[PDB]
Formats: C-alpha cells, structure tokens, sequence
C-alpha cells in the first residue's frame, strides 16, 4: 500500500525529504531530490553500515529503530529497523 | 419543594396574606420558564436536527 | 500577448454559479460576476484577465453585459449556454429564451460594427465550418454566429430524471435530439458537464482561448458532442425509437385571502335582515 | 390570570396537526393497498438490453 | 432590520395566538409595504455600499 | 418543514434575496479589489 | 522511477507494517522541539471520515485509552470513500489526522470490540451485516459476513453483547423486532440463542439500545419503544421476557447499570435516558422510576454512570448540555455541567474507566472530551444510604 505510506510520509508538515535507502544505498522512491541524494545516500549506505557494525558489536543487543539526527540545520528524523533508515531531512521550527 | 410542602396550606389568612412577595418571585421564575419553553417551540423539530 | 474574456449565460439555475466555482464567489443577486484569472493560453499565465461573467434570467441585465462585453471582445467571446435536465420542458423554454436573447443580442449591440461583416462572419464561417476538422458532416447552424459553445451544467441528475419522469431513455434521447439539434443550429457544439463531471470544456475552450477530444453518443446521457460532431443522423435514431416520427408533442407529455366586516353598514344590514 | 392564558395559549400552539395531518392521510390514502403484492420476494424487472 | 423581520413573524405568532379576519392579507400586505420600504432602503443601500 | 401554524409568516421570498443581492455587490468591490 | 520489482522488494508484506511504523514515529517525532472541576479535557474530529457522520453508537475505550473506535454510521458525505467507518484515535499523541481510518462495506452501527481481543473488532450493520476485523497487522477489511436469512436480522444491531468468559464466548446481536441471536466469537455460523425476547404482550419487542448488568448476571434491562425496562434473563425459566417495569417515555438513547464500586454496597440501581427529556433513576425493587431527574429542555439521550464516584451520572440532551450529577453531593443541581458546540441532539456519553475525565458522543461526527477533576477517594456508602431513605421519607405524604 503506497498510499497511505507516501500520504504519511510526505504529507507530514515540514517533511523536505526523506530517503528510503534499502541495501542497494540507492533512494530512487523518496521525496528527496534523486540526482543529489542518490550518491548522498549510497555514500551514507556505507557509513551508516560503519555505524551498525559500531552500535551493533559492541553491544549486540542494541538495534537501531529510530535515528532523531537533531542538526544545527535540520531534523533528519530517521525512522530504521533492521531493513530500511528513512534518512529524512524536515524543517526545523 | 418549600411551596411544595404546604402547598394546601397557602389558604388560611396567616399563611394567605404572608407569603404574596416570595410568590411573585417564583411568578417572575415560573414567567421566564414559560418564555424559555416559547424559545424552544419556535424552534421546531423539523427545523431542529 | 493579450486577455481574454468569456460571457456564460444560464436559466433557473441550472449551474451558474456553480458552474463558474468550477471553472478551476459571495451571493448571486443582481448577475454579473466578474472573474479575474491566469490563463494558460498554450504556454504560460502571467496574471491574464481572462475575466468570466456570469449572467441568467431576462430581467434587465444589458448593464451587466455591457460591464461585460465590449467593442474588442467579441472575437473570442465563448459564450456559454447553461440548461440543466431535471426540469426539461424548463429547459426547453430555457434554451429558445437564450437563443432569442443571443439573436437579439447580435441583433442589438452587435450589428453596428460594419467590419464585422467580412470579418466576424468569416470568423463564424471559419470557427463553425473548422469546428468538425481537427476534432474526434453537414452542421445546419442559423444566420447567426459568434464564438458559440454551449455546455450543458447541472447533469448529475440522470438517476433522478429515470426516478422522476424518465424510466428509459426517451427523455434521454428525443431531449438530447431536438437540443442538439438546437445547438448545432446555433453554430456550436454541444457539451455537457455537471458537479465536477464529465470533464471535456478545457479542450475546445483552451483550444479557442488563443489537446483534442474523440466523440461519441452512445452514452445518450453525459452527451459529449465536440466541435462539429453535430448532425441530424444520430438524433434522428434518438427521436424515434419508442415514441412517434419525429415528435413536437413528447414536450406537452414532459411538460385564501377571506374577507372583513363594517360596524355600520353591518348594524344597518342587521336591522335589513331583522324580518 | 395572565400568565394562566400565556401558557393556554402556548398550549394551543401545540396543535400542529399540518405535517401529523399529511403523514397520516397521505400514509393511508397511498399505503393502503401497497403492501397486497403476495407473489414472492423475488420477481423480475429488466429493461432491454 | 432582520430583528424586526423576526418580530414580524412574532407578530404573526401573536395573530397565531387568536382569531383574526384578514390575517394572511394583512400581514402579506404589510410585508408588501415592507418590500416597499425595503425598496427605498434597498435602494439607499445599495448606492451607499 | 415546520411544526407550527405560521404559515401567513413575512415572506418565502424576501430574507435571502436581499443578502443575494448584497452577496454579489461585494463580490465586485472585493474581487476586482485588485 | 520504473519500480515495479521495487514494488514487490520495498512495498512488500512484512515492509508495509514497517512503512506504517516509519510514518507514525516519524508523524509522531513531528512533537520535536527546537535543535539550535470543568476543564474540557480534549476533542477529536476527522474532516474526512467522521465529516457530518450521523451516528447513534460508537466502540468506546474505557479499559486500554488513547485508541477508541469510531465506528461512525457512515452518511453520504464522503460516498468516493468505503461506504462504512470506523475509526480508532491517538488521545495519547493528540490527532485528529485520518492515520487509523477502518472500513466496511455498509452502514457500520456499533462496532464493539470483540471478547478477548482489542484488535478483533466485532458489528452490526443497518441489515443486521455482522462484520469482522482482527488487525493483528495494520489491515481493514471485514474479514467476515453474516448470513441474512429469517433467523438472522435485517435491523440495525442496537447494543451487541459479549457474555462470558474464555470458555463462553457468547454474543447477543439484536435487530428492532428484538430478535435475540448469541452467534459465538469463533463461528459466524450458528448463533445458539438464537431466539425471541417473548414478553407478556407485544413478543415482537422494540428494543432501543438495551443495557448489560454488571458482573456477568443475565439479568438484562432492555430499553425499548416508550421507556419499557424490560428486566429479564436470557435463559433458564425466563428465557424471553419476564417483565417490563417501566415508567419512562419514548425509544430508550441512554441506560446503564451499576457503575464501579468506590466504597459503597453492590448498589442494584440503574438509570434510563430518552425523549421524556430526562433521566429516571431505578433499581430492583421499583416498577417505577426511583427518581426522575430534571426533564430538561430537549430529548435527553445518553446516559453513564462514572467509575470512581459511583454515584454520579453523566447526561446530554438535544440541545447538547452534558449534566454529571452526584445526588449524594449535589441533589438539585449536577455535579459538573458544561454544553458542546452549539445545542445540538448528541446521541452518546460515556465515562473513561480512569475517571475525573469522561468521552461524550455528538450523534453527527467530532466527539469531545471533557475533563472534571473534583472526586476523591471516599467512603460515600454512608451518603448513599442516607440519600436512600431520604427519597424513601420524601416519597410519603
């Protein structure tokens, strides 16, 4: 069901772009702009692999299910599980 | 429910010329029930939800 | 580039105002209601006043119109003629009413212009005649012409027509015949539209503000007929089946203040009728 | 006495037998013969097509 | 200017309360009056606005 | 729809009539405000 | 772009659960801050699925707040939308955002909550439709249908009920005939008391929103046509109607038995509120109302007693006017009376479990919440009792 999970999504106040980067690290079905976060978020694939091997190794019974990036700039209000991390970025205010 | 109580009573002399100015408050009250119900006739149930 | 302007005309309703809320508004009491716009006219809408009128009834409204047309607007003047269903032998007089106001409108402020002889009738004899190509044979329109294009608002009622007068498609067939046949004698088309439905007026409308539309009359009830689809064909297949060889009469078949008394008068009376 | 033919005559404004008067006649003048069809409670009705 | 209308049907609550000769044609006539009077402040107000 | 007996009320026609009138006679001095 | 095998891997099964946990903490992280004794509690409203929605009953949430069935008479308002609506809150993250929006298809009547179950969802429709949902996962469709014939119903299901335990999980579903069906929670196939409510005259009982005896007792007080308690059992030497002790007028909107046990006695009464425009009080031992409350201005419709001072009732009209009253503190007047948008007719009231805070219905969508925060913990067995014999001292002449 796509249109209650793109309604929610981006329909949410301030929500500029989230990314639902899958194993591929690419964000081809999201609201960000594609041609920049495509790299942004492959790049971030990789390092956000870094920091669940971190949080994930060294106390291996701490998964990762919502990640509140609380920026200078911006709410990168994260919502992961063990299968996605929608990296979006939203209006801070 | 005090006028309730010796309802029959306000017949005798001391209790018929005794309580007249509390009656015509409850007169005034009863008045604005009366009112009140013609407010709520004019608007009727076809017209109301 | 430059505005535009387009003049709509109703009767009994039949969706003006609405009409207009649906182009893309207070009361409706004295007509004439203005609509200021952004048209894209093929390619871009820097704030166009193509302004929209809203007008209905007979009751002295040239003011109106005055206020609304103009020397240098009639070239583009989509006008537009609005008759609902419910009501059909309303409708009938609704749509011969407008058609008397639009001929004695031409007929009244539009015949002193001379150049619009060879110029507005070439336009008609244009618009009319390029109105069946480039679109989805013989279209009999009247002497007069001007940018001609009625729709039909107030149509999501066909359930309520077989639920009040219809029960078959008679009155959705013989009503559809004899109106079509009115509006292609108008020089238009005629389209129909009702609350948010049937969706063909941006095509030709875009298409004369200056993307094309099929056509097709087997619906019978949401009657699309595009530019120049209209003919006497068709609705010769509609106003005969079930009901009589060509019809005039179906039209026919759709279709305490006491007293007081005196007080001498009275006493004299009384004394009259003693006996 | 006032308040005796205030309350009698917005009693009287009770009697509203305009819209109780055309439930009733038009409910029996129409129904009263409606409910005679004892055929079945599955009957057929089409149109041509 | 509508809080007088609304005494108006009052009044013809008023005329609804007892019985009366001519009390559809006068009030109905007196509303005619009214679109009258509603003629001239209609016309004043609409060249004021 | 009504549960009373004015039926020689004011007018089934006057009150909106006038607000129509006034409705549209706004709609030309704020519409065209612009 | 072309996602169609994205389709399958990224809109999946398991991910679609996912998807709705990523948009409701992200909806609910939308509370995120800077990164340099009449109160009225609250009010929720859908402008999309509780628009103009003329309801009589909803699912309220006494036990496990924040999420209470909206299970709305779905109107003709919205009729591009899944004719049927039902929809579950968030009091607890304050929205009215049609995020838990549920659906039939018909005219969805009192949708209780099943037995044992807070996601199962059980209810009649207009036709007697006896629909399902158990939204272990996050889904909406009436995973049952009811079968229609004569045994079965074709009247809107007033009050069903849920009678038993685990090992009885029995439900009575009842159209205005009165037809009683107890269709067990497993099987929509047979129901086993599926009977009629026979009493001394008029068998073919107009009921109207009947009310359930706390502490599992059979012993029923149906609301009916004109008042009409009709006090029975469901089986056993009464298996009909055994009696209607009555005394209050027109269809019964609002009924409710013994409330929650503060400090008082089991105290047997109960309370009726219809279009005699008021309230009656009544017990078990009466035949006529206790104690008729104020016939206030307008059909009094709902009615609930309130679970942390058990003697206290709550009450709207149809001039919308909520009126909780305690008469072991506040006799002529109510406890806490405070009106809703307007004066409208509402249809239900009903007290959350927590108490000192009630959810009142309006009978055509937004549903309020009010707020009183006035009661104690408190031995009012002993007002109780007194008030007992002062209406029992009052009554003779």
């Amino acid at each position: 069901e796509v249109e209650e999970t793109l309604k929610r999504l981006q329909s949410q106040k301030g929500v500029q772009g989230i990314i639902v980067v899958n194993t591929e690290g690419i964000p081809i079905k999201s609201t960000m702009d594609n041609p920049t976060t495509t790299q942004y978020a492959s790049l971030m694939h990789s390092f956000i692999l870094k920091a669940r091997s971190t949080v994930r190794d060294i106390d291996p019974q701490n998964d990762l299910t919502f990640l509140r990036i609380r920026s200078k700039k911006n709410e990168i209000m994260v919502a992961p599980d063990k299968d996605y991390f929608l990296i979006v970025i939203q209006n801070p205010t | 429910r005090i006028f309730s109580r010796f309802n029959a009573l306000f017949v005798r002399p001391h209790i018929r010329g005794a309580i007249r100015e509390y009656q015509t408050q409850l007169i005034q009250r009863v008045k604005d029930d009366i009112e009140s119900l013609h407010d709520k006739f004019k608007v009727q149930y076809p017209q109301s939800q | 580039p430059s505005g535009k302007n387009i003049l709509v005309f109703g009767e009994d309703g039949s969706g003006k105002t609405t009409l207009m809320t649906k182009l893309q508004h207070g009361k409706k009491g004295r007509g004439l209601e203005y609509l200021y716009l952004s048209v894209h006219d093929e390619d871009r809408d820097d704030h166009t006043r193509c302004n929209v009128w809203i007008l209905d009834g007979d009751l002295y409204h040239k003011g109106l119109l005055k206020f609304a047309v103009s020397a240098e607007s009639l070239p583009e003047t989509l006008v537009i003629f609005v008759a609902d269903m419910s009501r059909p032998w309303t409708v009938m007089e609704s749509l011969q009413k407008w058609a008397s106001v639009l001929r004695e409108h031409i007929d009244k402020m539009k015949i002193p212009p001379e150049k619009m002889r060879e110029l507005e009738r070439k336009f008609v004899k244009d618009f009319q005649d390029y109105m069946e190509p480039e679109e989805g044979d013989n279209v009999l329109t009247h002497n007069l012409g001007i940018p001609v294009l009625v729709v039909c608002t107030k149509c999501d009622a066909v359930s309520v027509l077989e639920k009040e007068h219809d029960y078959r498609d008679e009155h959705l067939d013989f009503i559809q015949s004899h109106l079509r046949r009115f509006c292609l004698q108008y020089g238009a088309a005629l389209i129909y539209t009702s609350v948010k439905e049937e969706k063909n007026l941006d095509l030709l409308y875009k298409y004369i503000v200056h993307f094309t539309t099929p056509a097709l009359v087997v619906e019978k009830d949401a009657v699309f007929i595009p530019a120049g689809w209209d003919n006497e064909k068709k609705i010769a297949i509609l106003h005969e089946n079930f009901t009589t060889v060509k019809p005039e009469d179906a039209y026919e078949d759709f279709i305490l203040a006491a007293e007081d008394e005196q007080v001498f008068l009275m006493k004299q009376q009384s004394l009259l009728a003693k006996q | 006495q006032k308040l005796k033919q205030d309350g009698d005559s917005f009693r009287m404004k009770l009697n509203t037998q305009e819209i109780f008067d055309d439930w009733a006649r038009k409910v029996q003048q129409r129904n009263l013969g409606v409910s005679g069809r004892i055929f079945t409670i599955e009957s057929t009705r089409v149109r041509g097509r | 200017f509508s809080e007088i209308l609304n005494r108006v049907q009052k009044a013809v609550d008023d005329l609804n309360l007892h019985s009366y000769s001519n009390l559809p044609i006068w009030v109905n006539k007196l509303d005619m009056e009214i679109e009258r009077i509603l003629g001239v402040r209609l016309q004043a107000g609409l060249r004021a606005w | 729809r009504n549960a009373l007996t004015r039926m020689p009320d004011g007018p089934v026609a006057l009150e909106e009539s006038y607000s129509a009138v006034m409705g549209i006679v706004s709609e030309v001095e704020q519409y065209v405000k612009v | 772009l072309t996602e169609e095998e994205k389709q399958q891997i990224l809109h999946s099964e398991e991910f679609l659960s996912f998807f709705d946990h990523s948009t409701r903490i992200v909806e609910r992280a939308l509370s995120e801050q800077i990164n340099i004794k009449l109160s009225l509690n609250r009010q929720f409203f859908d402008e999309r699925w509780s628009k103009h929605r003329v309801v009589s009953c909803l699912d309220w949430s006494s036990q496990y707040p924040e999420l209470l069935v909206a299970s709305y008479n779905n109107n003709e308002d919205a009729p591009h939308e899944p004719d049927g609506v039902a929809l579950v809150w968030n009091m607890k993250y304050k929205k009215t955002t049609p995020e838990y929006v549920f659906h039939c298809q018909s005219a969805v009547m009192s949708a209780t909550f099943a037995k044992f179950h807070p996601n199962l969802v059980v209810g009649g429709t207009y036709s007697g439709q006896i629909v399902l949902w158990d939204n272990r996962s996050n889904k909406r469709t009436p995973v049952q249908r009811t079968p229609l014939s004569a045994a079965a119903h074709t009247h809107p299901v007033y009050c069903v009920n849920v009678v038993g335990t685990q090992n009885a999980h029995n439900l009575i579903s009842i159209s205005t005939d009165g037809k009683i069906c107890s269709w067990s929670l497993d099987m929509l196939s047979h129901p086993q008391d599926s009977m009629e409510l026979v009493h001394k005259q008029s068998k073919a009982v107009a009921v109207t929103s009947m009310s359930f005896p706390v502490g599992d007792v059979n012993n029923f007080v149906v609301g009916s046509e004109e008042g009409s308690v009709y006090t029975a059992c469901r089986h056993g030497s009464k298996a009909g109607i055994s009696e209607m002790f009555e005394g209050h007028q027109g269809p019964i909107t609002g009924i409710h038995c013994h409330a929650a046990v503060g400090a008082v006695d089991f105290s047997h009464l109960f309370v009726t509120s219809s279009f005699d425009w008021t309230v009656k009080l009544w017990s078990t031992k009466n035949n006529k109302p206790l104690y008729s409350f104020e016939d206030n201005a307008g059909y009094v419709y709902d009615v609930m007693w309130s679970p942390t001072h058990p003697a206290l009732f709550a009450c709207v009209d149809g001039m919308g006017r909520l009126d909780l009253w305690n008469l072991n503190n506040d006799t002529e007047v109510p406890t806490a009376s405070i009106s809703v948008e307007g004066n409208p007719a509402l249809n239900r009231v009903r007290w959350t479990h927590s108490g000192r805070e009630i959810a009142v219905g309006d009978s055509e969508g937004q549903i309020v919440i009010y707020d009183v925060g006035e009661q104690i913990a408190v031995p009012r067995n002993d007002e109780w009792a007194r008030f007992g014999r002062t209406l029992a001292e009052i009554n003779a002449n």
